[PDB]
DNA sequence: GCGCAATCAGCTGTGACTACCT
DNA sequence: AGGTAGTCACAGCTGATTGCGCT
């Protein structure tokens, strides 16, 4: 038999009259139903994360100049990963990104392994009129990730982002043993394609833990950056994890105090640019040093310099609000005005914390747990 | 599981079953039922195996009188071998499932070099050697003289099994050809006597086409096994031509230079009965007048015996004794070894032949031969011509004789090539949760002009350099291996050779590696062991080969090995040597086959049969391309299987190379995707 | 000479414009 | 003093003819 098959259904046959005119109360409980449709919970996946060495290879071949993604593939997949590293330091505040780009049989380190996000972009921007010659050597690429990963700490997750546009590689010596080498350093390798499946790549991915995928359009390849910007789950307890960062503060200059002394910063003296001679900025706790942009590592004593506040925004998911206690209105004796918002109360259920026993309306609940996280009782 | 078909119940060890499996089994029940031949064809190689063991045991399960022997002949020992796994598995899920054996026994059976056990016989490589070695060893007048206990090298299995393996018998328990070795090792018998003793109680039993098709042996493995018998015939799609090298014999110098070698020694060993001493020495004089006779060809299967019996006046009778001669002369000469003897076998046998098959053959003489055309080189070839004479011992003997392949499209042709009366012509298209192949012809290249390979324009600059593009711009689309087949090795170096000469082979070699398949074997070999390990890794390969070599069966393309599988022109056999226009005139005038139906026919049949090999498996996909536009054409098109033409779309039937190219991207793309069960 | 695909004849659907009787 | 069968345009379909291809 089949579902629809048997008898029709009277979706009218909910609402009911008793004494001629009651249908607007229960009208009224449609609207306590119409809300509390969330789950209270912003992401609710995964409640911890765990530091990312994150390394993208860009294929520079001629088969970037391929038009599938308009203009061509090498524009929309700068694009995206411009994109990709914005929400990957947004979504991770101590993580790195290197990029390596795979041309002529070679691989050349575009950027080093850091956690700046301005960097990033401006040399993926500096590499959009690049020129694609040769073809990919995915061996080159994956020794030049493996050989900088390898002295990285073990409660770090080694993680490995491949960009495949090219159907075939070039390998000076034999990949599978690159491959058994990569799975005993422990080292996650993920594939995007963006021709068709490539029987190495789903080698690579499937022996070293990773996930291989292939693009069906731009939509596709945004959703799998995404799904890729997530931070992996990581166990409760691992090991001795720690890492010396100082937190400088954004101390500006002024000519009314006579302690106003102009610096160049240190990482715009790198740059071929003039170095932008500001009043002021931040200053490492070690060495005085001064910079411009957050979070950067100190070039001079190799401290990391972190903004407090991006640590401190994921700390909520750490010490979950837990759900109040749905009472109706009759059966509680008290106070008829909220707690939050000094609203009377006239819902036909009030929240009541286990904590401090104070109570809140709905529009109050919601609003504690999606977005203040915190009970304003329990505060007190 | 417990599939219910309308009177019976069968166990099958997969949970699920595709409907093409279960439409299969309810037709084979329906042929079994009808108590009459049939032919069926089935798109998968993996899955039939099985499904066909299962309704077997099913049969005989419920009808143990009207089913008693069952035969699963196949063309290899790959087959052989895989055919007894499967049927190990199956009878091991019944065990688990019903927990009680049966008295059910199965043996595989192949040559005397396959299972032996003795290491003075096993290293050598001489398959016409080993018979007479065994033979040697063990024979009557060895069993005769072991009773007084010679002290002489010679086989003592059967001395062994005479007495001890005769009795016992073994009524449960499938052995394999290994399982079967080692029960003989440790049992101290021969492998094959055992088989031999062991056919008549038993339940199942597998072997090549040669045990069957060949009548000189299928007489002796099978006369009086089972009046109402069961037999099939897997992955046969070229069976009749098989049938032909049944009755095709040639003969060269080679082989009366041994035979004159030889039969000094046998005389001089006679005179250490005379009907046929006398009579044997006078036979190669008249085959050896040919040789000196610088004549095109000679054509007179009955008048053959007339110039025999005028040459050297000998009658037709006694011809019809030479085999009777061959198992009662020669086990009181005391052969040592069949070496330097297998010529005068071949000559006695092709002398019976033509004494007694003689109604639907021909007699070919031919002084050609490649790129020695005329020096020395008469051969003689005793050229079958219909496949009705080594099938019909076959479907006299035998109730629902079954042909089953890959490639039968044409239903309607093997029946009249052939004496049959089909009852079934039934067609399987395998389904999945999506469409695992992408078929398309591409006519006409960028230039507007077709790329048949017409013999006319073969050598034509334009066409060779539109399959330079298609196979350049195709390698940039599909991975991993390109397995592209030519009509002839002739055609095939000539059109490498233009690319080379041209800028165009360059760019496919940085793309893919490029492999020639030769006709040395240990050069094929290791050519298919270096592209399989090309394909491993992203260097990606193409294989390129003809559609008439041994390359073409001997291997499958399974997935991710050879993704793109490419046709350059219909693969049309070479019209020459007067071996093919018999057989077309004897179609024309015995079973009125249209000449050009045929031609097609056999070449539809060959370029399906090597296309094919690139889908095995539910989750293996694949890419066919056509590079002809002749293949447009509906009445080609027609002779494709049942299971390609539905999944040929008749949008792309004469689209360009870029569009082809586009169709390749846009399927391989949606094909990368996960799937579901 | 036969066989497959291109081509036309005839009929019909859809929508709108036009010339004689209540 | 106010309304419908022919007629025209642009498509569809099927029922034959009717020149084009040949290892
Ligand atoms: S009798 Fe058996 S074991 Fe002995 S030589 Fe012959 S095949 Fe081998
Ligand atoms: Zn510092
Ligand atoms: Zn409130
Ligand atoms: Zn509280």
């Amino acid at each position: 038999t089949k579902r629809w098959e048997g008898g029709y259904e009277r979706t009218w046959e909910i609402l009911k009259e008793d004494e001629s005119g009651s249908l607007k109360a229960t009208i009224e409980d449609i609207l306590f139903k119409a809300k509390r449709k969330r789950v209270f919970e912003h992401h609710g996946q995964v409640r911890l994360g765990m530091m990312r060495h994150l390394y993208v290879v860009v294929d520079g071949s001629r088969t970037m100049e391929d038009q599938d993604l308009k203009p061509n593939r090498l524009t929309c997949t700068l694009k995206l990963l411009e994109y990709f590293v914005e929400e990957y330091f947004d979504q991770n505040p101590i993580s790195q990104i290197g990029i390596i780009v795979t041309k002529s049989k070679r691989a050349e380190k575009l950027t080093e392994l850091s956690g700046n996000p301005r960097k990033h972009i401006t040399s993926l921007k500096k590499a959009v009129d690049m020129t694609c010659h040769g073809e990919p050597s995915l061996y080159n690429s994956l020794s030049i990730a493996m050989q900088t990963l390898k002295h990285m700490p073990g409660h770090t997750s080694r993680e490995v982002l491949i960009i495949f546009s090219s159907l075939t590689t070039c390998d000076p010596s034999n990949i599978y043993d690159l491959i058994k080498t990569l799975k005993a350093a422990k080292i996650r390798v993920s594939v995007i394609g963006l021709s068709a499946e490539v029987r190495v790549c789903t080698v690579l991915a499937r022996e070293t833990g990773g996930t291989y995928h292939v693009i069906l359009d731009e939509s596709h390849y945004k959703e799998l950056l995404t799904h890729h910007v997530s931070p992996p789950p990581a166990s409760s307890s691992s090991e001795c994890s720690l890492i010396r960062m100082g937190f400088p503060q954004h101390t500006i200059a002024s000519l009314s105090d006579q302690d106003a002394k102009p610096s160049f910063s240190m990482a715009h003296l790198d740059g071929n640019t003039e170095p932008g001679l500001t009043l002021g900025g931040y200053f490492c706790p070690q060495c005085r040093a001064k910079y411009c942009e957050l979070p950067v590592e100190c070039k001079i004593c190799g401290l990391t310099l972190v903004s407090a506040p991006h640590l401190a925004r994921s700390y909520h998911h750490l010490f979950p609000l837990d759900a109040f206690q749905e009472i109706p209105l009759e059966e509680y004796n008290g106070e008829r005005f909220c707690y939050g918002c000094q609203g009377e109360l006239k819902d036909q259920h009030v929240y009541v914390c286990a904590v401090c026993q104070n109570v809140f309306c709905v529009d109050c609940d919601v609003f504690v747990h999606d977005s203040l996280h915190c009970c304003p009782g329990c505060i007190h | 599981m417990k599939l219910n078909v309308d009177g019976l119940l069968v166990y099958f060890p997969y949970d699920y079953i595709y409907p093409e499996q279960f439409s299969y089994m309810r037709e084979l029940k329906r042929t079994l039922d009808a108590k009459g031949h049939g032919v069926l064809e089935m798109p998968s190689g993996t899955g039939k195996t099985v499904s066909l063991l299962a309704l077997i045991m099913a049969y005989q399960r419920a009808y143990p009188l009207e089913v008693t022997k069952l035969i699963y002949c196949s063309r290899t020992v790959p087959e052989i071998e895989k055919v007894i796994e499967e049927l190990r598995k199956l009878l091991n899920f019944y065990e688990k499932q019903e927990g009680e054996k049966l008295p059910f026994l199965g043996l595989a059976l192949s040559s005397r070099k396959n299972l032996c056990i003795h290491p003075e016989v096993t290293p050598l490589r001489f398959g016409k050697d080993v018979d007479g070695k065994c033979h040697s060893l063990t024979a009557s007048y060895v069993r005769a003289q072991y009773q007084h206990d010679t002290s002489l090298p010679h086989c003592r299995f059967y001395e062994e099994f005479d007495a001890h393996g005769r009795e016992v018998p073994l009524p449960a328990g499938i052995y394999n050809l290994d399982d079967l070795k080692a029960l003989g090792r440790r049992q101290g018998w021969c492998p094959y006597f055992l088989a031999r003793y062991s056919i008549l109680h038993a339940n199942v039993v597998v072997y090549s086409y040669h045990y069957l098709l060949d009548p000189k042996i299928a007489d002796l493995v099978s006369k009086e096994l089972a009046r109402k018998a069961v037999v099939v015939f897997d992955e046969a799609h070229n069976i009749d031509n098989v049938c032909i090298d049944s009755m095709s014999v040639n003969l060269t110098r080679r082989t009366l230079d041994r035979c004159q070698g030889n039969l000094e020694t046998l005389q001089k060993t006679v005179l250490r009965a005379e009907h046929f001493l006398g009579f044997l020495r006078r036979l190669l004089e008249y085959v050896k007048w040919r040789l000196r006779v610088q004549h095109v060809v000679q054509e007179s299967p009955p008048a053959f015996l007339s110039g025999l019996a005028q040459r050297v006046c000998i009658q037709r009778k006694p011809l019809r004794f030479c085999a009777e001669r061959l198992r009662s002369l020669l086990h009181t000469l005391e052969i040592t070894d069949l070496a330097d003897f297998s010529p005068l076998t071949l000559l006695a046998n092709f002398a019976t032949l033509v004494s007694t098959y003689a109604k639907g053959f021909t007699i070919i003489i031919e002084p050609f031969d490649d790129r020695t055309p005329t020096i020395a080189n008469p051969i003689l070839h005793f050229s079958c011509m219909d496949a009705s004479l080594a099938i019909k011992p076959v479907f006299e003997r035998f109730q629902s004789v079954i042909i089953t392949s890959g490639t039968l499209s044409p239903l309607d042709i093997y029946p009249k090539i052939l004496d049959f009366h089909p009852v079934t012509m039934a067609t399987f298209t395998m389904t999945l949760a999506r469409v695992c192949l992408c078929p398309m012809i591409i006519g006409r290249g960028n230039d507007q002009v077709a790329i048949s390979s017409k013999f006319e324009t073969r050598e034509d600059i334009a066409v060779i350099r539109n399959y330079g593009n298609l196979l350049l711009e195709m390698s940039a689309v599909v991975p991993d291996g390109i397995v592209a087949f030519f009509t002839s090795y002739q055609y095939m170096e000539s059109t490498v050779a233009s690319w080379y000469e041209q800028g165009i082979l360059e760019n496919i070699q940085r793309n893919k590696l490029l492999f020639i398949e030769t006709q040395d074997g240990a050069e094929t070999s290791v050519a298919l062991e270096k592209y399989q390990e090309a394909c491993e890794n992203g260097r990606g390969a193409i294989l390129l080969s003809v559609a008439r070599g041994k390359v073409s069966e001997g291997i499958d393309f399974v997935h991710h090995y050879g993704r793109a599988v490419i046709m350059f022109g219909v693969p049309y056999v070479y019209t020459q040597s007067r071996i093919l226009k018999a057989r077309l005139e004897y179609l024309r005038d015995q079973f009125q086959i249209r000449e050009n139906d045929f031609l097609t026919f056999d070449a539809m049949r060959h370029a399906a049969q090597c296309v094919g090999r690139a889908i095995r498996g539910k989750t293996d996909y694949g890419l066919m391309v056509f590079a002809d536009k002749r293949f447009a054409r509906g009445d080609k098109r027609g002779k494709l299987p049942r299971w390609i033409q539905e999944h040929l779309t008749d949008a792309n039937l004469n689209l360009t190379v870029d569009e082809g190219v586009q169709v390749a991207k846009y399927f391989l793309r949606q094909m990368a995707q996960p799937f579901h069960r």
